């Protein structure tokens, strides 16, 4: 290739053509609440399709430690790829440990690692009328 | 006269960052050996992208995020003659961003080059904040300016009609309340007129948005940069690892492969430097923007120049791709 | 002059709140401890990095010339010349950086005491939220720390406006402030405070007819004449 690392090759007994990949797949980020309060995490595996994360990682070939962070019912797939370790809910709450794609992770309630879309602000309306307005009082 | 007039400035870049292990020394074991030789190098680097990336997704929030609440976006877009219906979101159609933030998303085109990139440890992250998210935010600033005016900023918002508003605006540049009421619909016809000229313009094929093709394509040039010096072999025998330790003894071998080590630890030397005078760059353009919307669309500015040419009455702000728009 | 008390008494209860918050433990001062920490940990980066051997035989010099001659010597001695001298490099490369953001952050701090502390500012939000009033310095480790005083509008009320009223066939505007009704009649305010006043012809003036003002109601006008 152009950074002169070979790819393809010849088998010299049946001619055929072989690809040759690295078996290294791109980055794995760890989401941790600290090493002060206890010792689970959260695995983002980002730009891999979730569907298919064993073959990227050979799951077959690590320790049984690593398998029950590649499959389970913790599944959740976001924008920046595949996390897994942590229970997806529905409410919203303030950041507090950014993953990405409007994603955050935080330690919530017996204590487990969660993972919300973050809140952009409070939520208000006011009234457009064309004969009012509104004058303070106090200060 | 009302005339109406835009401003591009770029707020952050791309997030990246670096496999040191895995650039350096491509699945190779005793490659592996001898870079652990070169003790707290790799880890020096990933500091400082790690510290870009962060100071990306503060310059971008700490733009943005200026409301402390979120103002729904009125069902009528049509106040006193101005309309406002092209700069605020459309029920209707799907889309969760307005007609011209439509059209500055399509004249900024963010894309074998991005899986090399891929395979020897380069990997480019997602912003924090989502393009929905901004255009949420830009739709609560225009729909605060509108129905409350110049008081949301300083506090909370206090209701005011737009005439009224307008007859204050009037007022701070220094031409009395019955100008403005006696030509109301003069007025409203120009802002309108004003507004049409500038979809016109974004619509035709232009570079009035080149500041901010200049981040994207500058950021692929250095990574394809770095993925291009792989195949020097810098005075060695040969720019691949695994002929080095196909032919030769250990003691001859080493020697060559430390040539190798040596000249691509500094290439990504120099990358990781270049990027952290561009990251400064674009924190003072990021800091130049937060002051202009606090002082230019929260309120009013008294400032020659500072927010465009003639008298300021008020200002609009729009999202773009790593970037923000002000009419 | 009114409230002067009430004033007195808001002042002094911010400062207390500012000395309570400031004594407890927090991390306030957040951005000071964090240029002190990056160049601890650069200049122990810098002694940490001498035990690289950077290909060479070892690391310590005086066992390179304890073992070997001249020209087998030399050439194990510039490897570690060499390593040493590009890792000095990345330090005062890096601490230039630095310097350059540290030197921006303290020319904002120099304009905002020459306008802030010096003066009273309009530009809004450079000084703090709300309509600044004054300001104060205080030193802190290596930075400072301002305290800026500001007027928060509060209690807002509803009211029903008209653009301009007209007497006789000659409308009038007013000359600062908005025209409002409190329910019985129409009184005249400033925005940001509510005090009423009564419709005179000497804060309101005068142009044309009313009959292309959009929205203006009829209503009679005080003149100071008639003893
Ligand atoms: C051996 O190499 C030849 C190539 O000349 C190939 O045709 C053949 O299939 C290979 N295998 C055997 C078992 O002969
Ligand atoms: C995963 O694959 C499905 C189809 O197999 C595709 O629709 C989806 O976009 C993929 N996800 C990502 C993140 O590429
Ligand atoms: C403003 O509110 C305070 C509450 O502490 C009250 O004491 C004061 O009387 C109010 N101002 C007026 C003008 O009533
Ligand atoms: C506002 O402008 C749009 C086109 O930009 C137009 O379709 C709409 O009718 C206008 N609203 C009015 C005239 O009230
Ligand atoms: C003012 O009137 C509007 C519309 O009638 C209403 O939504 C709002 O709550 C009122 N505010 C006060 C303080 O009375
Ligand atoms: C204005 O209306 C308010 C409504 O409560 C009333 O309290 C006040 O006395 C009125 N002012 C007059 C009649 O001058
Ligand atoms: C305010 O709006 C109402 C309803 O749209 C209308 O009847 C009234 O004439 C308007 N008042 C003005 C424009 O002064
Ligand atoms: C105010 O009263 C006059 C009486 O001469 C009338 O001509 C005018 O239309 C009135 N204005 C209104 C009802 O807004």
């Amino acid at each position: 290739d152009v950074s002169d690392f070979t790819d393809s090759v010849r088998d010299p007994k049946t001619s055929e053509i072989l690809d040759i990949s690295p078996c290294s797949f791109g980055g794995v980020s760890v989401i941790t609440p600290g090493t002060n309060a206890s010792s689970e995490v959260a695995v983002l595996y980002q730009d891999v399709n979730c569907t298919d994360v064993s073959t990227a990682i050979h799951a077959d070939q690590l320790t049984p430690a690593w398998r029950i962070y590649s499959t389970g019912n913790n599944v959740f797939q976001t924008q920046a790829g595949c996390l897994i370790g942590a229970e997806h809910v529905d409410t919203s709450y303030e950041c507090d440990i950014p993953i990405g794609a409007g994603i955050c992770a935080s330690y919530h309630t017996q204590k487990s690692i969660v993972a919300y879309t973050m809140s952009l602000g409070a939520d208000s309306s006011i009234a457009y009328s064309n004969n009012t307005i509104a004058i303070p009082t106090n200060f | 006269s009302i005339s109406i007039t835009t401003e591009v400035m770029p707020v952050s870049m791309a997030k990246t960052s670096v496999d040191c292990n895995m650039y350096i020394c491509g699945d190779s074991t005793e490659c592996a050996n001898l870079l652990l030789q070169y003790g707290s190098f790799c880890t020096q680097l990933n500091r400082a992208l790690s510290g870009i990336a962060a100071e990306q997704d503060r310059n971008t929030r700490e733009v943005f995020a200026q409301v402390k609440q979120m103002y729904k976006t009125p069902t009528l877009k049509y106040f006193g003659g101005f309309n406002f219906s092209q700069i605020l979101p459309d029920p209707l159609k799907p889309t969760k961003r307005s007609f011209i933030e439509d059209l500055l998303f399509n004249k900024v085109t963010l894309a074998d080059l991005i899986c090399a990139q891929k395979f020897n440890g380069l990997t480019v992250l997602p912003p924090l904040l989502t393009d929905d998210m901004i255009a949420a935010y830009t739709a609560a600033l225009v729909s605060g300016t509108a129905t409350a005016g110049w008081t949301f900023g300083a506090g909370a918002a206090l209701q005011i009609p737009f005439a009224m508003q307008m007859a204050y605006r009037f007022n701070g540049i220094g031409v009395t309340q019955n100008v403005l009421y006696e030509n109301q619909k003069q007025i409203a016809n120009q802002f309108n007129k004003a507004i049409s000229q500038i979809q016109e313009s974004l619509t035709t094929t232009s570079t009035a948005l080149g500041k901010l093709q200049d981040v994207v394509n500058q950021n692929a040039q250095a990574l394809n940069t770095l993925v291009k010096q792989l195949s020097s072999n810098f005075g060695a025998i040969s720019s691949v690892l695994n002929d080095i330790l196909s032919r030769l003894c250990k003691v001859e071998a080493e020697v060559q492969i430390d040539r190798l080590i040596t000249g691509r630890l500094q290439s990504l030397q120099t990358y990781v430097t270049q990027q952290l005078i561009r990251a400064a760059e674009i924190r003072a353009s990021a800091n130049l923007a937060a002051t202009k919307m606090s002082e230019c669309v929260l309120g009013q500015s008294k400032r020659v120049d500072f927010c465009g040419k003639g008298y300021h009455l008020m200002s609009f702000p729009q999202a773009a791709p790593h970037g923000v728009v002000f009419l | 002059y009114e409230n002067q008390k009430q004033i007195a008494n808001q002042f002094n209860k911010a400062i207390s709140q500012i000395q309570e918050s400031l004594t407890t433990t927090s991390t306030a001062l957040g951005k000071l401890q964090d240029v002190v920490n990056q160049n601890a940990q650069a200049l122990n980066t810098l002694v940490k990095q001498l035990s690289s051997n950077f290909g060479a035989i070892s690391s310590v010099l005086n066992d390179i010339l304890s073992r070997l001659c001249k020209v087998e010597a030399e050439v194990q001695i510039d490897r570690l010349i060499t390593g040493r001298l590009q890792s000095l490099q990345t330090y005062v490369t890096q601490q230039l950086i630095r310097a350059a953001e540290i030197r921006a952050s303290a020319n904002l701090a120099a304009t905002k005491m020459s306008e802030c502390v010096l003066g009273q500012s309009k530009r809004v939000d450079f000084c703090g939220k709300g309509y600044h009033l004054m300001s104060f310095p205080q030193a802190a480790p290596h930075g400072v720390v301002f305290l800026h005083v500001t007027y928060v509008p509060s209690q807002e009320r509803n009211f029903t406006t008209a653009p301009a009223i007209c007497h006789e066939g000659k409308a009038y505007f007013p000359r600062e402030g908005v025209f409002v009704f409190n329910g019985t009649s129409w009184f005249i305010t400033q925005r940001n405070f509510f005090s009423p006043q009564i419709i005179t012809t000497d804060n309101t003036f005068v142009s044309g007819n009313c009959d292309v003002v959009i929205g203006i109601i009829n209503n009679t006008v005080y003149d100071p004449l008639q003893p």
